[PDB]
RNA sequence: AAUUAAAAAGCACCAAUUUUUAUAAUAAAAAUAACGUGCAGUAAUUAAUAUAUUUAUAAAAAUAUAUUUUUUUUUUU
RNA sequence: UUAUACAAUUAUCAUAUUAAAUUGUUAAGUGCUGAUUUAACCAAUAAAAAUAUAAAUAAUUUUUAUUUGUUUUUAAACACCAUUAGGUA
């Protein structure tokens, strides 16, 4: 739509609703990155076509008949205006409303071009630009 | 406990002055606006003042604020905030001076965005090497006339267009169509013959006087 | 031949009622106060000769004072006993064939 | 109370009902945004 | 209170459609006719 | 409907009794 | 003897204001509120909405277009 | 403390959604293609710089619809208001 980060939010969250298998995404660098981290802390159940630099499938994962992903948002909500979070903001993201947050995703992208979430964003003391939100 | 800049600048305050400030600042006070002037009769032709107008350049809302990070403080080191600059020549028309055209970010926090603004510099070329199109680098310096205070101190990209229509005889930017109008009124234009401009020049006056008439307001 | 056609255009320029009806706008000064007053707090209306122009940048594109559209044909229309065809033809908007 | 929450914070905006002076909104609201909250460890087996 | 407000509703829908029928008969009780 | 023909017969004051204005009628 | 709240709406009356004037003299006198209704009906009368024009039934009426309203026995990319 | 204004209306800051469409006089069809009919010859028009993160990368223009003007043996007709004939369009 207005951005891959905003679409690949969009896709994703339309088509859990929908109950499919798969979500073909279009795969950029802060996309393919995002979904990685993903995986890896268990919301995505794999992937179709990883290595394509177009587009890319995401296997959804479903644990007795609900989705496993509840609420995927992107940090430009316009689909315009972006963020560049401090560390700072990635320790109110750890520890967000009193409570120690592992539980909510909050992906960023360093100057290094690396896609990471915020548990290792404050774990290495860096912060980033701000993609999006999943859980 | 780390404090923060706050501490630092009511300490200031308090080297200072002796204290840091005077409380009951607020006052909670109703400040009341009365109408004076008639309804659409402010004397102003632009801006016509009917609310209560709040003063101050970096006290009002929306909040503005200068950006200091945008593709100047990228590329030049600098000793202080506008010392170099990189911008385009629009303008020639003076002898050995170039109208630079520079861009700055001023940054509004509510909506968390930074827009770019346009200041325009007259620099000095001594040579006359500076032709309009030109993407230049210039510095301060003294004062070399009453608006001089920077020079080109390198062109970055010369305008090659412009100098070969300056070595055809032509002009080094052929010059805009439209530009700044004289009035409100809409600016016609005249297409009369040699005879026929006595009854337009009737015609001018005539609507010139209704507009005469607009004074009178009601029949 | 063409001394005829080049004075008789010097001549018609040089006239009264041309400097009269080609007039500058009127300055603020000249229109009265700061404002408030109906009829005097702007200019009069200007008129222009496009090919020997008293102003630089006939048109604009404000907000306001935008005059493209009023350049067109259909404006001069209302005055074809007076109009000049050959400046109809070179200075119009959206000519018929 | 009622549901035993006590580590726990509620909002409710009434502006963009019909009759925001209706009682059974807010209960209706409270049991909505409870019955929609997933628990700790329902989202732990679902992510593995 | 919109209950009370459709019971108000029906009473003023059957007096409007009867308007004509009460108006003459208060008229010949106030003894206002035109003969 | 022999009621109804003594409507236009009564005086503007008690016509529309009931009520106080005859605008918001059944036309 | 039926079904009916899924909000159709804000020439006079009511003092946010406004208008007029002084000719060798130069502002205090008069008038006017702002806004919305407004008995205008029937015949078991009467499609509605929007724009424009003309008539003192003007809160009305007429004319010229457009859109919508069909309850299944006509159509189905 | 809204840093959010529920729908529909009262009113002002206003881009006509286009190969199914618009225009055609010097090109076509033409009694104004829409009475029949979800389908209409030919001609011009479907895409064509970098950048998607980039902090306005764009323009200040047009009217296909409704009225109203523009000319007088200068629409024969059809329709409309004075009643059978004038004018009006």
């Amino acid at each position: 739509l207005y951005t891959p980060i905003y679409d690949f939010c969009h896709r994703i969250r339309e088509a859990t609703e929908q109950r499919k298998r798969f979500v073909v995404v279009p795969s950029t660098i802060e996309t393919r990155g995002c979904a990685r981290v993903m995986h890896d802390h268990g919301l995505v159940a794999g992937f179709r076509d990883f290595h394509n630099d177009r587009a890319f499938a995401v296997e959804l994962k479903y644990f007795q008949g609900d989705s496993t992903i509840n609420v995927i948002e992107p940090c430009s909500y316009d689909g315009r205006t972006e963020f560049e979070w401090s560390p700072k903001m990635m320790r109110r993201l750890l520890n967000t409303h009193g409570i120690h947050n592992r539980l909510v995703v909050y992906i960023c992208r360093t100057a290094d071009n690396r896609i990471i979430d915020h548990i290792h964003a404050v774990k290495e003391n860096i912060g980033g630009r701000g993609l999006m939100m999943v859980h | 406990p780390w404090w923060n800049f706050q501490t630092e600048h009511r300490q200031r305050c308090v080297l200072m002055y002796g204290g840091a400030r005077t409380k009951n600042t607020h006052n909670a006070n109703h400040r009341v606006f009365i109408k004076k002037y008639k309804r659409n009769a402010f004397p102003n032709r632009t801006r016509h003042h009917w609310a209560v107008s709040m003063t101050g350049v970096l006290s009002q809302r929306p909040r503005r604020m200068p950006w200091p990070y945008d593709l100047t403080s990228l590329i030049f080191n600098q000793p202080r905030q506008g010392s170099d600059k990189i911008g385009y020549v629009v303008g020639t028309s003076m002898l050995k001076t170039a109208v630079v055209a520079t861009n700055h970010m001023v940054y509004y926090p509510k909506f968390n965005q930074r827009v770019s603004r346009t200041k325009r510099f007259f620099a000095h070329d001594e040579d006359l090497a500076c032709v309009e199109g030109d993407l230049v680098h210039i510095k301060q310096c003294r004062k070399i006339s009453k608006y001089k205070h920077y020079y080109v101190f390198s062109i970055l990209e010369p305008n090659v267009e412009g100098r070969e229509r300056l070595k055809l005889g032509l002009k080094a930017v052929p010059p805009p169509l439209f530009g700044y109008p004289v009035s409100r009124r809409i600016v016609k234009l005249n297409l009369t013959s040699t005879e026929g401009t006595q009854e337009k020049l009737a015609a001018a006056i005539q609507e010139h006087v209704q507009d005469a008439y607009r004074f009178s307001g009601p029949t | 031949d063409t001394e005829q056609n080049l004075l008789a255009r010097e001549q018609h320029v040089r006239s009264p009622a041309y400097r009269e009806l080609h007039r500058p706008a009127l300055t603020n000064a000249a229109m009265g106060l700061y404002g408030g007053e109906p009829g005097f707090e702007k200019a009069h209306r200007v008129w222009v000769d496009p090919d020997r122009p008293h102003i630089k940048h006939i048109y604009n594109q404000t907000a306001l004072a935008r005059n493209l559209r009023y350049a067109r044909y259909g404006y001069f229309k209302r005055d074809m006993h007076l109009l000049d065809v050959d400046k109809l033809v070179r200075h119009a908007r959206l000519l018929p064939t | 109370c009622a549901f035993g929450f006590q580590h726990a914070g509620c909002r409710i905006n009434l502006k963009a009902t019909n009759n925001p002076k209706s009682p059974t909104h807010t209960v209706e609201g409270v049991f909505e945004a409870v019955k929609a909250l997933r628990s700790v460890s329902e989202i732990a087996a679902s992510r593995g | 209170k919109r209950s009370q407000a459709k019971l108000r509703f029906r009473i003023r829908q059957r007096l409007l459609k009867f308007q004509r029928q009460l108006a003459v008969a208060n008229a010949i009780a106030s003894r206002s006719v035109l003969y | 409907r022999w009621a109804a023909k003594f409507y236009g017969q009564v005086t503007f004051g008690p016509r529309n009794y009931p009520y106080p204005s005859s605008r918001w009628l059944a036309r």
